[PDB]
């Protein structure tokens, strides 16, 4: 005979509530536990495995194999650009299919350093040097070696280690971003120059390939769970 | 028999639980279990490879 | 001292030397060990050979050219008709090993390219037409790589795999495929790639005949090039060899 | 806790963080401190919200069905099975293998056909939903001995308050919910092929207990599903082809990803 | 909890525990260790389903009436016996010997009928259900001076809420429910025979306390017995031939079981 | 006058349900126990008896 | 606790508190003492109304939207921002810098639509109201596959009982709600100006689960705001002139206070 | 199973109550607080800084 | 006066149970009672019968 | 895990308060918080300036 | 351990690596270091960021050919349109600062080739 009193959000059904619920087969002994390798205790040890970026996503090359390669050659000048892709891990087309980019698009805001692993496949005589950089926002992006020198940038030279890391930081004025396009959190420019040239000897391919894979750093965190655009269905599947 | 934990609040208090079915299966979600362990999926190698060392010597 | 490019593996009586390999990947961190006594539920005693069963076996080689889209493997099968491991699994109900993987490439230093071998556990593949599943003789081929497609397969009636090389069959961006244990052979430094998966399966044990667990598949994610003057035919050799091997329950040869 | 930035200074030494070899298959943990100057920022952010049981605990709509008071349908079966929702699907395909309780709340809706019936005197409608294990009896019928549910689980709603739900323990013969199984039925490799050979949950059967009144009256079932305790083991890679089939991963092939204009565009 | 295995090793000893002699009326316990070699495989399987009491505390729907609210049945009579339903009758018939309590829940699902009367104003209908133990009045009348219920126990319920439950001990003169009696009333050997010897329970009624509106309204009410605090004496092999009659235990002979090829067939 | 709130669930009729509920007759002396040989704790108390097995199950 | 005042008495010094320099930007706090003699007078009364709290905390009706069960609009769209109503806006706008939680209550009323439709049954109508953060997916139409909410919150409620009501924390990329912007999107100064920058904080919709009958049903939501554990810095005058827009501050130049006879008038 | 009884004023919406409310965002981490100047506690400290009075307000 | 028992959970927590009624028959049902005595049914012969031993010597 | 605190009342008795939700924003609203600094708004010159003084000697 | 061929250099916000590299030739063995308050005249206090000032800022690229002589660079004037570096010596009167030099030429195994890589102090032409 305990007097109450029924408040507002009564006989309601939320979606993400926790609450106890009596179960419909009452004294169940469960099949006991055994060790299975790989047990995930986070999302963010995925999102700190290295991913396979498709930069060259030009046209038909989607729908093949050369859609990971980056194409660098012989050139007879210096200064030209390789690459450059706007640092917008959630929406850019280029880290979209990122492991990265297909556990940020379950999030919406998002926050920590980059580490843009970079593999030279070229022979095993040819040799080279890059200018990798990082622009913040302010400008427009860098059109000129000149220009992208002034960034974040590491030189990287080819030989035996055929592996670099561009630790792109955290340089915002926000303690979050939006994975969602959005000018108030622009990131930034990532932009790929050549050094000094990439010379081979006599009898060996003057056209390699590089790739590249995107990884989360230590820091890393994402915030406000909602749906995935990239998925969709008609009818029930049946 | 009551049960009292701390809440998820920010940064820079106590709330109570109690369990009434005697299931076992009819408890609420278990949110607060923050640990991890990346160590199988990054870094998997072998033999261990210090940060700032030539990687094949 | 020494360096970190040799090593030597011994198991059973054979042996694999290398001289250019890269740092082994030991599966999610767990080596392969033998079922305990507070997991098991089979009240049969297990047989062990330990010698016989694991030993580094050689498989067929493939021809890597330029237009090569790549190949998967299934462990199970392709050890199922070579030696006393076959004889086993065959003769038994249910089998349980982990297993080491050897994928060999060599070239000179005037070639170029790169490879990725990964072993994907459970992969399960979608079949060229929607209604229909793919059949036993084109999933899984014994001792035989089956090699991929460049373009995307008909979708005509009948019971082959889609074999589209930039979706890895399971309806996959190729990309993502690096979550699992994988080693990458670049022509221009490593030779050899080494794996150690452990046995990863959501029961104690079950049969190798009607569930293959893993599915080793190597991908040339940059085609190989070379000029006029260099040995136009490379191989790839694939050497797999099980590891704490046990078996359970006796039963007539079953084929 | 996120881990927080150590402050640096000028370096000039031999050894080189930045340079790796991503041949070993190890993925290089670099610092920012490491390839420049940085300030020691104290990180108070949490990854709180990215555990395995905050990203699955999310009540999501698995299927619905409907059923008429009168009429050539007056009950309702649906073999209780995932994979018929993109949404959820696709989230659970993430982990090759899982482990969880489940929460289920069933959202029922009554509305009225039209029909020239004069004279209708609506009354509470009553839904009755039982769940028949493999092996049980089928009601092959709205009308049968089999609804007294002597033994299977069932529940009983009015319409007008709050919806049912109920929590179910992890109903599994082997130690783990697969999500993936690369073989057969039959050992002689023959016969059903992939994950629906581990389909064997049962079935969901629902019909009004009461005819409600003289006009046809058409109610629609929604079925909730709520992972409790989960465990995760395996990641896998993220679908990216959308679902053709309930019944295996059959798909057609998709790009790599959408494309843009040339390769140093900034703009999609 | 169950038990486990204990490994065991290649034996050659006179004593045979596999040969034994089935005569005695003794179960011969062997270990799979007895007749081969074994691993020790814990076994960490529970027997907490099967016992006693989580077999038979499910709610069963024991029998169904209808009453109306205007014409000639305005009230239900039934007199309070199990075996009119198959499955509980066979779940009891399992043990010669129970006794339980009991939690009754009433689901009274009402509906209109089809008629002329226009202008119908439909108003929330009441349902009063009564008890009488054997020896009580009896109301000859749906309107009668009985339905005080000065002593008897009755429940009222308005319709759109939560269902009615009530718990009833152990009602009986014996020690135990039985489930069997080889015997007749008279101690002449000539009168009621079989188990319909035991059963005077009494009777339950119920009615519409209010006429609901003009139109007819016709009401259905279900029973379900829940046991609870069970116990069983002098287990009794299973029914096997369907049942014929709700008074007595009289059949049709039926073959032992289903029939197949040969001898050597392996299949249905 | 204690402010509660109702969850998803509420004035449900669960079959495999397990709470309290008011007794019909109150204060009822139960008739006592006595001690009848054979008393059954656990199903598979009877599992365990040999049970004649039908082998020559062939038409007739 | 209110100050208290303190007795004193007739002075003659050279020291003046009532003289000061109001160029300096100072309030000069006089008691009532300095510029006459006082009496001690304890004052018990308090402050506790005031507070930042007790100010804002109080349920105010932001927005409110309809909704059609058969018709053109089946589903409502609203992004949700404050700056809809004047009467919580202009108590938000006193403070520059606000950090708030907030509880949302959604007041649901539906209401029949005049027809010709005969022989109309109504039905308990199921209202959801589903939240899309800033990037996710968009219900084109009522019935779509978006509204199966795997990830996103969302509420089912019957029309009959409680309203709904749900808490939700402190969502803001930066450390406070910013009222105020002066500046632009684009760093080049061309583009979004204001506040509106500012604002992205998703978009709610609402929807009818079933439809009700066979006549056409309108419903009505109307959604409340309730700040909880505020924070305000930076304290700004208030608004004075009427809103225009719901985007900017743009305004129509009003005149400084309502005029009077003279300036020795003591009658409005 | 515990009986309860519900007094007047149950399952109302009164605009100035306090009362707890499940929140739909569950396990959130709140972006911490920073010092900013110039906090208010209370609106009294707003009514004691001088404001300029319009004693001419005739007409125009 | 409230009772504290252990919940039935998996292999390889405690909830909370107070009585309102006062007939002692509307307590909750009592499940977990697992004691068990096969020796009435199997082997319920007078004479012990050794397992390995000649059943009839 | 019960918390008790004063109540507002007049001038010339104590409540509970229970946490039941574990989020740490679903608390009710802390209305008892009677602090104030004028200080900041009020007189916020640098150089004190003490009431009975020439405030420009 | 490690070889002596590799280094990393740091400053700033770059970072230079290099993998066929050989020792360091620091000056006459002194490492630049800020102006003492026993060696200053200017009576005014100095203003150093070290930040944007001091980082490594790459220069226009030459081609070396069969027939090419040499080239020559001023360390000032070089950096003087270049960044906050010229900025500041150009709002200032008085500047102090030491110079990393660093010079990129790379060529496979068949090339061949010697340069000579000279900092000469005070050089009048
Ligand atoms: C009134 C009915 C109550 C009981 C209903 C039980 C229905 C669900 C049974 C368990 C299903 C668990 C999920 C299996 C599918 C999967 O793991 O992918
Ligand atoms: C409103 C009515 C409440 C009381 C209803 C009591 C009806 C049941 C009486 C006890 C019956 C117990 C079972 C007897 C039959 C048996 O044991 O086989
Ligand atoms: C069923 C939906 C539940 C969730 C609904 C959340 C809608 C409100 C989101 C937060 C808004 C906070 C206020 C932002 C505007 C401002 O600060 O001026």
């Amino acid at each position: 005979g305990l007097p109450t009193m029924n408040t507002p959000g009564s006989c309601q059904f939320l979606t993400s509530d926790d609450f106890q619920s009596p179960s419909a087969m009452p004294q169940y002994d469960v099949t006991p536990e055994m060790k299975i390798p790989g047990e995930v205790k986070n999302l963010m040890e995925i999102a700190e495995v290295d991913s396979v970026v498709p930069v060259q996503n030009v046209g038909e090359k989607v729908n093949s194999m050369e859609a990971y390669q980056i194409p660098v050659r012989s050139n007879e000048g210096s200064g030209t650009q390789v690459f450059g892709f706007p640092l917008q891990p959630g929406y850019s087309s280029v880290f979209s299919r990122t492991l990265l980019g297909e556990i940020l698009n379950y999030y919406t805001h998002w926050s920590g350093s980059i580490k843009l692993t970079f593999m030279f496949c070229g022979s095993a005589m040819a040799t080279g040097k890059f200018l990798l950089a990082y622009s913040p926002p302010g400008a427009g992006a860098p059109t000129k070696r000149v220009d992208a020198m002034l960034g974040t940038h590491v030189v990287w030279d080819v030989g035996l280690q055929s592996s670099c890391v561009l630790c792109i930081p955290w340089i915002s004025q926000t303690h979050y971003r939006y994975v969602a396009s959005d000018e108030y959190t622009a990131g930034g420019f990532i932009t790929c120059w050549y050094q000094t040239n990439i010379v081979v000897p006599a009898d060996a391919q003057s056209s390699c390939y590089i790739m590249c894979f995107v990884s989360a750093c230590n820091d890393f965190s994402v915030r406000l769970l909602k749906d995935t655009p990239f998925i969709s269905q008609n009818s029930f599947f049946q | 028999g009551a049960q009292v934990s701390t809440q998820k609040t920010g940064a820079h208090i106590h709330y109570t639980n109690i369990n009434y079915y005697k299931d076992a299966a009819s408890n609420s979600a278990t949110r607060q279990d923050f640990a991890q362990d990346p160590g199988k999926f990054t870094e998997p190698v072998k033999d261990i490879m210090i940060k700032s060392l030539p990687a094949l010597n | 001292g020494y360096s970190d490019r040799v090593r030597s593996i011994t198991l059973g009586n054979s042996t694999i030397t290398t001289q250019e390999c890269a740092n082994v990947v030991v599966g999610y961190g767990v080596w392969p060990d033998y079922l305990k006594d507070s997991e098991a539920t089979a009240e049969d005693q297990p047989t062990q050979p330990d010698v016989a069963t694991c030993r580094f076996y050689t498989l067929d080689s493939v021809q890597w050219q330029k237009t090569s889209p790549g190949w998967w493997w299934k462990l199970p099968d392709a050890l199922s008709n070579l030696g006393l491991f076959g004889q086993n699994m065959q003769y038994h109900y249910l089998g349980r090993t982990g297993y080491t993987i050897h994928v060999q490439c060599n070239a000179s230093k005037f070639h170029q390219g790169c490879l990725l071998v990964v072993c994907v556990p459970e992969a399960e593949m979608g079949c060229a037409t929607l209604d229909n599943t793919p059949s036993s003789a084109e999933l899984l081929g014994g001792d035989a790589a089956k090699e991929f497609a460049g373009e995307p397969i008909a979708s005509g009636s009948n019971k082959l795999v889609q074999r589209v090389v930039y979706n890895a069959g399971m309806g996959i961006g190729v990309g993502n495929l690096t979550i699992f244990p994988h080693q990458w052979i670049n022509l221009r430094t490593n030779n050899s790639a080494t794996i150690v998966m452990p046995y990863t399966n959501s029961v104690p044990m079950d049969n190798m005949f009607r569930h293959n667990n893993i599915t080793l598949m190597v991908i040339p994610f940059v085609p190989l090039d070379y000029c006029p003057g260099s040995t136009t035919y490379v191989p790839i050799t694939v050497t797999i060899a099980p590891m704490c091997a046990e078996y359970n329950g006796l039963r007539l040869a079953s084929h | 806790r996120v881990a927080d930035t150590v402050g640096t200074g000028p370096t000039n030494s031999e050894a080189i963080p930045a340079l790796t070899a991503a041949e070993t298959g190890h993925t290089s943990q670099v610092v920012p401190g490491d390839t420049m100057q940085t300030r020691h920022v104290k990180n108070y952010h949490s990854r709180s919200e990215s555990t395995v049981e905050n990203f699955l605990c999310r009540s999501a709509c698995v299927y619905f069905t409907e059923y008429k008071n009168s009429g050539s349908k007056r009950y309702a079966e649906w073999v209780v099975t995932t994979r018929q929702a993109a949404q959820l699907r696709r989230k659970l395909e993430f982990f090759t293998y899982i482990r969880f309780d489940l929460e289920l709340t069933f959202v029922i809706t009554s509305t009225q056909q039209p029909s020239t019936t004069q004279n209708q005197d609506a009354q509470i409608l009553t839904h009755q939903i039982m769940y028949v294990p493999p092996g049980g009896p089928v009601p092959d019928k709205v009308d049968s001995y089999v609804w007294q549910t002597s033994t299977n689980p069932s529940v009983f709603w009015t319409e007008g308050n709050a919806p049912p739900r109920m929590s179910i323990p992890f109903l599994s013969i082997g130690n783990a919910y697969s999500n993936f199984y690369d073989g057969w039925s039959e050992f002689s490799r023959n016969g059903v092929y992939g994950i629906n050979t581990l389909n064997n949950m049962g079935t969901l059967y629902a019909r009004h207990v009461n005819t409600g009144s003289t006009g046809p009256i058409k109610s629609t079932i929604r079925i909730y599903f709520k992972p409790k305790h989960v465990k995760a083991w395996i990641p896998r890679p993220p679908r990216l082809c959308q679902y053709e089939k309930a019944k295996n991963v059959n798909f057609q092939p998709s790009g790599v990803t959408t494309t843009r204009q040339s390769i140093t565009t900034m703009t999609n």
